[PDB]
């Protein structure tokens, strides 16, 4: 519960550049982004100091935490299978893959493996509908996967 | 892909042409293009930029192109971002000089990451490319680029919100009356537009205005990236002229199966928001944007969704609202109701528990819901909701008759 943004901070320091003159709000977005890399499941303590780098009151940063879907509150399977449940993808019949997948994966759609390599998300639109099913694995991307194929895809990281 | 394909496409060859221009000359140049907004706003592209008409203010202006569209696909905007990034870049450089902004920021889609990186990297080659910057392209006006990853807001999509995302502070629409859209986000003058506008506008200028402009019915000017997703064999992006046959489009798709034919029923033409269609209606397109409205069509997104006959009408549309359900940004007190009322309301129909009237009732909610709003995105989402009642609900009204079956099924 003691996050440090120092060593990679110089990289972080550039983030400081992006706006002109007054304010560091622009940094805000950048900052949190830097953080998720630093630890995932980032924690309030990390925020506050980030605010110092930010130079803004906590709630102000706190208002920011609410809004952006991206930042993650606790911890996720390092594998974080974002599974899109939105219409289009639904139109893909995708939904069955997730259900079949959940059985394969082992936790209610809501949970993550006690192994903790993964952390499923019901996700809404991944902004790749032509490609449905689309699976975003960690930083990376997986496109239209067969149930057997989906299992195989889960497999390799699983190794 | 990267610089050689970038060099290779022979992007920016014009750009040299650009230096010589002609920006007032360019700007009318679009008007001959009579460039309307590509996102769906339609206001004169020339009209929008022209609006800047900056004169002198202390602050710098800024221009930004969305690279981010979450419309729920087809992800046409994303694909454009990937294949020939630089071409976007050149367009960005070229147009911006037109407004005469010192530099531009492009804010990307939240889901994309690896996808996002290539764009900056192509962006990196730009300083490396040496096309313009500092003193630039034999042009005094400065050039600067910044790209910012994103939080992940479909709400972030609203222009007030998009400008606000840059703000990165609880995005909402700024206040509609106040803009003066250019002034003063990120503290100053700044006009915005959809990316395709940002880049395509660059090519057209290099090309004679007439070649792009001549193409299609005068309802719609030049060309469009159409994309389709459907219960049919082929789905994807097809770069096509405005004003072509939908069924002809269906043929390009090789959409499965038939159509009208085995099976029905409707297509949401733009993306999801504009009014859905019916099997009888489909013969009508003709997908020129002006063409849609009279229909009550409005394929602003230019990404079709085919919604197949063998499905519950309530079942797909209802799943669809949820996204609207996720959507609410929170700025309007009423829209919390907006998603609510509908979504909870929506579910009952889907379960088929609810009584006859409620169908009518929803309609009432719609107009009031549509009565006024901060957005915009919200308004659009509701409106798509509305057409649901006519046609498919008109069909659903029967579908609801199926709910009756639930009512029969009651004991
Ligand atoms: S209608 Fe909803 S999404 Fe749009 S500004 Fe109002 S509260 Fe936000
Ligand atoms: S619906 Fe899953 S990506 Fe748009
Ligand atoms: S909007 Fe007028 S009372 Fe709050």
């Amino acid at each position: 519960x003691x996050x440090x943004x120092x060593x990679x901070x110089x990289x972080x320091x550039x983030x400081x550049x992006x706006x002109x003159x007054x304010x560091x709000x622009x940094x805000x977005x950048x900052x949190x982004x830097x953080x998720x890399x630093x630890x995932x499941x980032x924690x309030x303590x990390x925020x506050x100091x980030x605010x110092x780098x930010x130079x803004x009151x906590x709630x102000x940063x706190x208002x920011x935490x609410x809004x952006x879907x991206x930042x993650x509150x606790x911890x996720x399977x390092x594998x974080x299978x974002x599974x899109c449940x939105x219409x289009x993808c639904x139109x893909x019949x995708x939904x069955x893959x997730x259900x079949x997948x959940x059985x394969x994966x082992x936790x209610x759609x809501x949970x993550x493996x006690x192994x903790x390599x993964x952390x499923x998300x019901x996700x809404x639109c991944x902004x790749x509908c032509x490609x449905x099913x689309x699976x975003x694995x960690x930083x990376x991307x997986x496109x239209x996967x067969x149930x057997x194929x989906x299992x195989x895809x889960x497999x390799x990281x699983x190794x | 892909x990267x610089x050689x394909x970038x060099x290779x496409x022979x992007x920016x060859x014009x750009x040299x042409x650009x230096x010589x221009x002609x920006x007032x000359x360019x700007x009318x140049x679009x008007x001959x293009x009579x460039x309307x907004x590509x996102x769906x706003x339609x206001x004169x592209x020339x009209x929008x930029x022209x609006x800047x008409x900056x004169x002198x203010x202390x602050x710098x202006x800024x221009x930004x192109x969305x690279x981010x569209x979450x419309x729920x696909x087809x992800x046409x905007x994303x694909x454009x971002x990937x294949x020939x990034x630089x071409x976007x870049x050149x367009x960005x450089x070229x147009x911006x000089x037109x407004x005469x902004x010192x530099x531009x920021x492009x804010x990307x889609x939240x889901x994309x990451x690896x996808x996002x990186x290539x764009x900056x990297x192509x962006x990196x080659x730009x300083x490396x490319x040496x096309x313009x910057x500092x003193x630039x392209x034999x042009x005094x006006x400065x050039x600067x680029x910044x790209x910012x990853x994103x939080x992940x807001x479909x709400x972030x999509x609203x222009x007030x919100x998009x400008x606000x995302x840059x703000x990165x502070x609880x995005x909402x629409x700024x206040x509609x009356x106040x803009x003066x859209x250019x002034x003063x986000x990120x503290x100053x003058x700044x006009x915005x537009x959809x990316x395709x506008x940002x880049x395509x506008x660059x090519x057209x200028x290099x090309x004679x205005x007439x070649x792009x402009x001549x193409x299609x019915x005068x309802x719609x000017x030049x060309x469009x990236x159409x994309x389709x997703x459907x219960x049919x064999x082929x789905x994807x992006x097809x770069x096509x002229x405005x004003x072509x046959x939908x069924x002809x489009x269906x043929x390009x798709x090789x959409x499965x199966x038939x159509x009208x034919x085995x099976x029905x029923x409707x297509x949401x033409x733009x993306x999801x928001x504009x009014x859905x269609x019916x099997x009888x209606x489909x013969x009508x397109x003709x997908x020129x944007x002006x063409x849609x409205x009279x229909x009550x069509x409005x394929x602003x997104x230019x990404x079709x969704x085919x919604x197949x006959x063998x499905x519950x009408x309530x079942x797909x549309x209802x799943x669809x609202x949820x996204x609207x359900x996720x959507x609410x940004c929170x700025x309007c007190x009423x829209c919390x109701x907006x998603x609510x009322x509908x979504x909870x309301x929506x579910x009952x129909x889907x379960x088929x528990x609810x009584x006859x009237x409620x169908x009518x009732x929803x309609x009432x909610x719609x107009x009031x819901x549509x009565x006024x709003x901060x957005c915009x995105x919200x308004x659009x989402x509701x409106x798509x909701x509305x057409x649901x009642x006519x046609x498919x609900x008109x069909x659903x009204x029967x579908x609801x008759x199926x709910x009756x079956x639930x009512x029969x099924x009651x004991x």
